[PDB]
């Protein structure tokens, strides 16, 4: 009960599981988002995350 | 049968018991069940609800 | 987590009703299968941390802890033997309800909604650990060891309760949450900066810095080995957790007021491997290493990197494991002579074949074994803070030679060169120790395999 | 025994605070600090000034 | 299976070979008993594996994902709003990481089928790379640990007004 | 906080006490206390040289009884006072709505702050 | 190539079986020497090929995979190249190290602690192959701390004899300073160039070279016994006799300029670094030369023939020649 | 057991009763114990030893801790932890140890003398430049395809 049914066990539960920060989704994302900006001509990762018309800065 | 050693019984319905609280609890939460922005259906596809 | 509170409650009677020679073997199975029941824990994901209730919620900063508590549990619940067999069976149990009471407010803190609740469970991990250490102390300066911990760590922890009563009373309730969503710069005023000095001031005493360790040597060499493995552990990587919860909010003054803690850490990191370099009393030599080592973890807390903060939890979970492992070999050595000196005890290449194994595996854990946590969380909080000033490797890297160095003499001193062919006492090697460190180093390995768990929240 | 018990617990007596004891303490554990001190005010002032003009080797600086 | 539209190939510029020996040739009797005696066994055993997967089907779905509106339609506390908008925020950063991750994959490869010639065929796969990174420099980087997103947003309106002052001054 | 209408002296339990949801079965507190009562006859059994978990079994039965019936009224009263301390609050809420302003919730479209960058 | 690929990863991994085997064993070996020795000529008879299918060929390729921390905007994976220097440069150790097993089998062939000399030594080997396949930097600094720490215990191998444990904790210590080079060579590719992987700082050449080029002289001077952190060599070879001939007769001894001479599109500029190089170098080789007379321990005079040799193949980087010197490791 | 006068509080004053009681615990000869003296270092009263005690004691005694050179009855050093072999090589030098520094810190200011000589006087030989074909290499130097091509080409001599 320390290491025939603690340790090995433990161990394929670390071994696999779901992925943890959703990575592998993240991987899938990626590529599925990167395919979708290069086909529609605009370079990957347009800067300025947020939508800069929709934006109120206070002027000087 | 189960005379011989009440002991070693203990614990897992000790757990078995706190998770059967943690359940409740979960059901005393139950608000906001489809009222999210994300992760939002009808009641569907068999029988009015999204987790239990 | 309720389903882990709950049980240890049943565990504690557990103790209490069964009869002699059945509560060892009894309350080793049962934590052993909490264990199991809190390795399920990591559901964690994503975007967000696993939060269920008003009660809980579960980083995973919290997360790598909590289960590393609740592993080194059982190992001291079985290390604990050999210096109690002679001793009253009330008074054994009195001592092992003791540790599980200690487990519990361990739990109780490491997964704490409020702030209020996270220090209710500090002070209340602070206390039986003095009862334990007191009442089997073994050795004459118990008294002081004990009477310095408290004071230091109540003193030093003391304005913290009232700065958290004033965060309560200026920002709404002081869940993390919403502390996370409400937090905003509090400028350079005065008061800012003494509300940041007594929070940070009482985690510091905590791991603790260079500016007051001195209770810490003591609370090692007049301790037993499970309230010194508690203490140095899950204690001190406590303290370091609560002090990255905390630093959520303060953000705009760090830059003002976080050089001078940053000095007295590096160059009494520095000094530290310096003073463990010499000393006798072998017990002690790990406990420098300790302070060594929290030093270079507070040096990670204070710069604001995720590369630093990933590090830094790499470095607490690796040295727990690390210096439990070295104190129980320190208590085995105590265990074959009754001396705790360094210089007496000497040979052990012959007799006991296989402890040599163990004391070179741990000498490489703290060497830096390459693919170990250890130099993962060294190494990244060296990357971290070469990024943040490019002249302070040197220090970096004088502490990495003098901790290789200290390490090895550590190793040499004791199990090479010559056996003092006097001692003529020691038993064989027994199975328990063995079994101990197959306890301990099996799961650093395993962790050392796919160390995607341990690091933090910023992973 | 003897010497353990002497190099450990029997330092703190017997002590007194000489004057030169004290300026030799004083010198050996501030000195190197506001040393480190005065350097790290150094390199931090050029280096947040520095940025402060933009012109960093800031090509890709992604691991920080 | 991957998308070779997504992940970039060269075709392969397979050389035909020209002896002009004989010894002859120890490697050709080599890798035609290598063949034979591993290729088939593993072929073997793949198949008696692929019909085993071809008994039942599983199947693993991506995740979708609606759009939640903004941080910045959100108040001042807002507390149901700020946290789908930043669980939202956290996900955007975490994919461009693995953006940033794929475009430094192809830099790699670039770099190994090339060998040598580092100044020839890695022009626009340079380039795309300097662009996405000059992104992320100024978007994501100088901002520490504690982000929540508002850290960024504060970046962006600074950075947008820094522009906007060195526009009007050099206009 | 002072009464607030002693008129109506002291009066452990109140009339408006009925007109509230009361505890029930199995709530947390209670528990609280019966296992501090079944601690007390224990402790009660371990001062004299009696045996611990034995004979006194009459005395845990009426111990934990008695905390429980005298923690239920307490409870009893904690509910009306925090309830009064609610209707008071929203009552003054009423009487001077003009003194609390709603502030300006504007939204993070026109919120401008500082950074203060970390490096 | 999946023959290709697939001769090299089973030359790295039929170097993994022996260590589980009598760790698995619960009984009692004779012939695990022959076990050894006829592995390792198997490792040779398996590496033999893909040098003769490289210079038939070319193809010079990269192997990488189990990942992990994709956590920024790296991931790591375990991860080699075989290419020209780093393919046909390990047959030569196998071969020499063979050598060295049946020279083992002869002169401890008195003394019955022999197995776990052979693990130590095998452990040994796999650390050093490991360590001179690898392109991401980290296995490099995994195969660079393990050959040091393996170096500690060959070197200390007979417990007792002051001179040993002496010996070897010099050792280990210079070698941290090649350490404290090393990770300062590391971060400084980190932060400017987003990881540690050769194939993007090769195809990112930077003109500021500076501070990782010292970090590289202190790395190899750290490794590679030069002026003021030669001593260690002699002391080294206090240590029993093919201990010494494998610790620095090929492995252990070149490891320092052989990043060096994996680091040549990086030291093609910087001249001031190619003067540091070739006046270190020469100082190493002349230093050693006048220490080299008068000395009256045969392996001490050897120490400083090879300290001599590795001060000539740091004139070799120093001159933008880093194939000679190459020539020069294997011969 | 352990009796509380074997410890050692209190200094060396006064010199009839202290110097007979450091003979009694420390078994020395009298004018053989010596104290430091006292000067707010701690010490107590530990005596002073003649401080090398590892390169002397000769190895040929045949006494009981080998590898340690104690007797189990020792007066040992404060700072022996400094003194053992395998940490400091207390020896006589074969010569001198001033000779030493002085003709070694010689021998590194010469080497380094002449390398800057070196540095300032390089060798070079009767060769000229590369005359590498296409502009020095260009467009497999840094690049630039289409933005500054530059016409300069060498003429044969
Ligand atoms: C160490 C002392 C820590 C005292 C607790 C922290 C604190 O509030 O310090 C500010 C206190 C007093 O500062 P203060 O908080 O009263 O300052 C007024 C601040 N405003 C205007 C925002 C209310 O410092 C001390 O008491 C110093 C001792
Ligand atoms: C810079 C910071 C350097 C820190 C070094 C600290 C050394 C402390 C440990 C001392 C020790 O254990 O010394 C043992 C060893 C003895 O060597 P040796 O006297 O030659 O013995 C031969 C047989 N007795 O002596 C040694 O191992 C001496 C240590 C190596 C030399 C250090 C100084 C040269 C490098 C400086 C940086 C450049």
């Amino acid at each position: 009960f320390g290491f025939s049914i603690v340790l090995v066990l433990g161990s394929t539960f670390v071994a696999y599981l779901p992925d943890y920060r959703m990575q592998e989704w993240a991987r899938r994302e990626a590529e599925r988002l990167v395919k979708y900006r290069e086909a529609h001509g605009l370079p990957l990762m347009e800067s300025n995350c947020f939508d800069p018309s929709k934006i109120q800065l206070p002027e000087d | 049968v189960v005379r011989d050693h009440w002991i070693h019984v203990l614990v897992p319905v000790g757990f078995v018991f706190g998770y059967y609280l943690d359940r409740k609890n979960d059901e005393k939460l139950a608000a906001f069940r489809n009222k999210s922005l994300l992760y939002k259906r009808e009641l569907k596809p068999n029988e009015e609800v999204t987790w239990k | 987590m309720l389903k882990y509170i709950i049980p240890t409650m049943m565990l504690m009677p557990l103790t209490w009703l069964s009869k002699n020679s059945m509560i060892w073997i009894n309350t080793t199975l049962h934590s052993l299968l909490i264990s199991l029941t809190s390795l399920l824990l990591l559901n964690q994901f994503g975007d967000n941390s696993l939060n269920f209730s008003l009660t809980f919620f579960s980083d995973s900063l919290s997360t790598p802890l909590l289960i590393l508590t609740m592993w080194l549990l059982p190992l001291m619940l079985m290390a604990s033997q050999h210096h109690l067999s002679k001793e009253n069976l009330a008074r054994k149990k009195l001592f092992i309800s003791m540790l599980i009471l200690l487990q519990l407010f361990l739990i109780m803190t490491f997964t704490a909604t409020e702030l209020i609740f996270f220090y209710i469970m500090f002070e209340a991990t602070l206390v039986p650990t003095l009862i334990i250490i007191t009442r089997w102390g073994n050795q004459t300066e118990r008294l002081n060891a004990g009477l310095y911990f408290l004071f230091y760590t109540l003193a030093g922890s003391l304005p913290l309760l009232v700065a958290l009563i004033y965060i309560q009373n200026t920002m709404g309730s002081l869940n993390f949450l919403i502390l996370q969503y409400w937090v905003q710069p509090m400028p350079n005023s005065w008061s800012n900066t003494f509300m940041w000095l007594a929070c940070m001031m009482a985690f510091m005493v905590k791991m603790p810095l260079y500016g007051l360790h001195l209770w810490l040597p003591k609370a090692h060499v007049e301790a037993p080995i499970a309230g010194s493995m508690v203490l140095a552990a899950i204690l001190l990587k406590l303290g370091g957790y609560g002090m990255m919860r905390i630093t959520l909010l303060l953000n705009p003054i760090t830059d003002f007021m976080a050089y001078p803690f940053i000095m007295l850490s590096l160059w009494g990191m520095i000094m530290t491997s310096s003073i463990c370099l010499r000393q006798t009393d072998l017990k002690s030599l790990i406990a420098y290493s300790s302070v060594s080592h929290m030093a270079l973890v507070i040096v990670a807390i204070l710069i604001q990197t995720p590369w630093s903060y990933m590090g830094a939890t790499a470095l607490m979970i690796a040295h727990g494991l690390t210096s439990s492992m070295l104190f129980c070999l320190a208590n085995s050595n105590y265990e074959r002579v009754h001396s705790r000196t360094m210089i007496l005890a000497r040979g052990l290449q012959t007799l006991l074949p296989l402890m040599a194994a163990w004391w070179l595996l741990a000498s490489l854990t703290n060497l830096a074994l390459p693919p170990s946590i250890n130099l993962i969380g060294e190494l990244f909080v060296v990357m971290s803070t070469f990024s943040w000033s490019n002249i302070t490797i040197i220090l970096m890297g004088l502490n990495m030679v003098i901790t290789a160095l200290y390490s090895l003499y550590m190793l040499i001193t004791t199990q090479r060169g010559k056996h003092t062919h006097h001692i003529n006492n020691i038993l064989p090697s027994f199975t328990r120790e063995n079994a101990l460190m197959s306890l301990h180093m099996l799961p650093l390995l395993l962790l050392s395999l796919n160390p995607k768990i341990i690091l933090g929240p910023l992973y | 025994i003897r010497w353990t018990c002497a190099r450990s617990a029997n330092v703190y007596p017997n002590f007194r605070p000489n004057t030169k004891t004290s300026l030799l303490g004083a010198l050996f554990g501030i000195g190197p600090l506001i040393f480190w001190y005065y350097v790290f005010k150094t390199d931090r002032d050029r280096k947040e000034k520095l940025i402060q003009e933009g012109k960093l080797d800031r090509t890709f600086n992604i691991s920080y | 299976s991957w998308d070779k539209d997504v992940y970039p190939e060269p075709p392969r510029r397979t050389p035909a070979p020209s002896p002009q020996t004989s010894l002859p040739n120890p490697i050709t009797y080599l890798t035609k008993a290598f063949d034979l005696l591993v290729d088939r066994p593993v072929t073997l055993v793949r198949e008696f594996i692929e019909r085993q997967h071809a008994k039942n089907k599983y199947y693993y779905y991506h995740r979708e994902f609606r759009r939640v509106p903004d941080i910045t339609e959100c108040h001042e506390k807002d507390v149901l709003c700020m946290f789908e908008a930043e669980m939202q925020w956290k996900r955007d950063y975490k994919v461009d990481q693995e953006i940033v991750n794929i475009i430094q994959e192809r830099l790699k490869a670039c770099q190994q089928r090339e060998g040598e010639s580092h100044r020839q065929n890695c022009a626009k796969e340079l380039q795309q790379f300097t662009q996405v990174v000059k992104a992320y420099q100024d978007r994501y980087h100088d901002l520490g640990a504690h982000y929540s997103a508002r850290k960024c947003l504060a970046k962006q309106k600074q950075r947008m007004l820094a522009e906007r002052k060195a526009t009007k001054e050099a206009a | 906080m002072t009464g607030r209408q002693a008129r109506a002296p002291l009066q452990f339990l109140p009339d408006e006490a009925r007109s509230l949801p009361p505890p029930k079965l199995t709530d947390p507190r209670l528990a609280y206390i019966g296992f501090l009562g079944y601690c007390s006859g224990l402790i009660d059994n371990a001062i004299r040289r009696r045996p611990v978990l034995s004979a006194g079994l009459h005395r845990q039965f009426l111990y934990i009884t008695s905390f429980v019936f005298v923690g239920y009224y307490l409870l009893k009263r904690q509910d009306y006072m925090y309830a009064v301390r609610d209707h008071d609050m929203f009552s003054y809420i009423k009487s001077h709505p003009e003194d609390f302003p709603e502030k300006d919730k504007k939204t993070y479209r026109e919120v401008f702050e500082e950074f203060h960058p970390v490096r | 190539m999946n023959l290709f690929s697939s001769l090299t990863l089973v030359t790295l991994i039929l170097l993994t079986m022996p260590i589980a085997a009598i760790n698995f064993n619960t009984h009692k070996f004779t012939n695990y020497p022959l076990y050894v020795k006829t592995t390792i000529s198997c490792a040779f008879i398996t590496s033999m090929i893909p040098t003769m299918m490289f210079i038939h060929t070319g193809q010079e390729m990269i192997i990488s995979n189990w990942h992990w921390l994709t956590i920024q905007t790296l991931k790591l994976s375990l991860s080699f190249k075989m290419d020209f220097f780093s393919m046909m440069f390990v047959p030569v150790a196998l071969f020499v190290t063979w050598s060295i097993m049946e020279f083992s089998m002869w002169y401890m062939h008195s003394d019955p602690n022999i197995n776990q000399f052979f693990k130590y030594l095998l452990l040994f080997l796999i650390t050093m192959l490991i360590l001179v396949t690898a392109n991401n930097l980290f296995q490099l600094f995994i195969g660079w701390e393990g050959v040091g720490i393996m170096s500690f215990l060959l070197i200390g191998w007979w417990y007792g004899r002051t001179d040993a444990n002496t010996a070897a904790l010099q050792a280990i210590l210079y070698n941290r300073i090649g350490d404290i080079g090393f990770i300062l060579a590391m971060a400084w590719f980190l932060i400017n160039l987003n990881t540690w992987d050769l194939q993007q700082i090769f195809m990112l050449n930077p003109n500021d070279s500076n501070l990782p080029l010292m970090g590289l002289i202190l790395a190899a001077t750290g490794k590679s016994a030069q002026f003021g952190l030669h001593p260690w060599l002699p002391s080294a070879m206090e240590g029993p006799t093919p201990v010494s001939a494998l610790l620095h007769s090929s492995t252990m001894v070149v490891a320092g300029i052989f990043l060096l001479i994996r680091f040549y599109p990086l030291t093609e500029n910087n001249k001031f670094g190619q003067s540091i190089m070739l006046c270190l170098g020469a100082m190493t080789t002349l230093f050693t030369a006048m220490c080299a007379l008068t000395q009256n321990d045969i392996k001490k005079i050897i120490a400083f023939s090879t300290s001599s040799q590795l001060g000539l193949m740091m004139v070799t980087i120093g001159i933008n020649q880093p194939h000679l010197a190459f020539l020069h490791i294997c011969t | 057991s352990h009796i509380t006068k074997d410890m050692l509080p209190g200094p060396y004053p006064k010199t009839p009763e202290e110097r007979a009681a450091a003979a009694k615990k420390y078994n020395m000869r009298v004018e053989d114990y010596e104290p430091y003296p006292d000067d707010g270092m701690g010490y107590g009263d530990y005596p002073k030893l003649p401080d090398r005690s590892q390169q002397e004691r000769d190895p040929w005694y045949d006494w009981d801790h080998p590898d340690l050179r104690l007797n189990w009855g020792e007066p040992m050093h404060w700072d022996l932890d400094m003194y053992i072999r395998n940490r400091v090589d207390t020896s006589p030098t074969p010569v001198n140890w001033n000779l030493m520094c002085k003709h070694l810190f010689g021998f590194v200011a010469f080497m380094l003398f002449m390398f800057w000589v070196g540095e300032t006087y390089p060798t070079y030989q009767p060769v000229g430049p590369k005359q590498y074909p296409y502009n020095n290499l260009y467009l497999e130097r840094g690049g630039d395809p289409n933005k500054e091509p530059e016409p300069v080409v060498h003429y044969e001599i």
